[PDB]
């Protein structure tokens, strides 16, 4: 899900 | 298409291919250089590659295109934290927290966790 802030938007 | 390149870059990021992902965000920038998210996504790549100078430049490009970017202020704060500019880093992390609250964005405890790291480092240097 990549919900961390250390993930690119997308 | 810049959106297809952004999505390819996102897949490479998940696969921990950070220079490859940064190159792909660069391709998205070539196609449309007026979109803040591509610079923010590349800045994140630079932080993972420990190239805080290049990450900093991308944060400034993103802030010129989108002054409300939560991630741009957050990644800028991380760059300033690496450069030991604690007061500026805390201010940017605090701004990121404020913008995330306004925009109803939930990153769990990521931003308060980061602010705690910065305040701890600021105290260590003052001691």
């Amino acid at each position: 899900a990549c919900s961390s802030i250390w993930c690119p938007d997308g | 298409s810049a959106q297809e390149l952004k999505e390819q870059g996102n897949r490479l990021f998940v696969g921990r291919k950070y220079p490859e992902a940064a190159a792909c965000y660069g391709r998205a920038i070539t196609r449309n250089p007026l979109v803040a998210v591509y610079y923010t996504n590349r800045a994140l790549c630079y932080l993972k590659m420990q190239q805080h100078e290049q990450a900093l430049a991308d944060c400034r490009r993103a802030l010129e295109l989108d002054g409300q970017s939560v991630k741009a202020h957050f990644f800028l704060g991380q760059c300033q934290l690496e450069m030991e500019s604690y007061d500026e880093a805390i201010a940017n992390l605090q701004r990121a927290y404020s913008l995330a609250k306004e925009q109803r964005l939930n990153f769990g405890d990521d931003i308060p966790s980061a602010l705690r790291i910065a305040k701890k480092k600021r105290w260590n240097s003052i001691e």
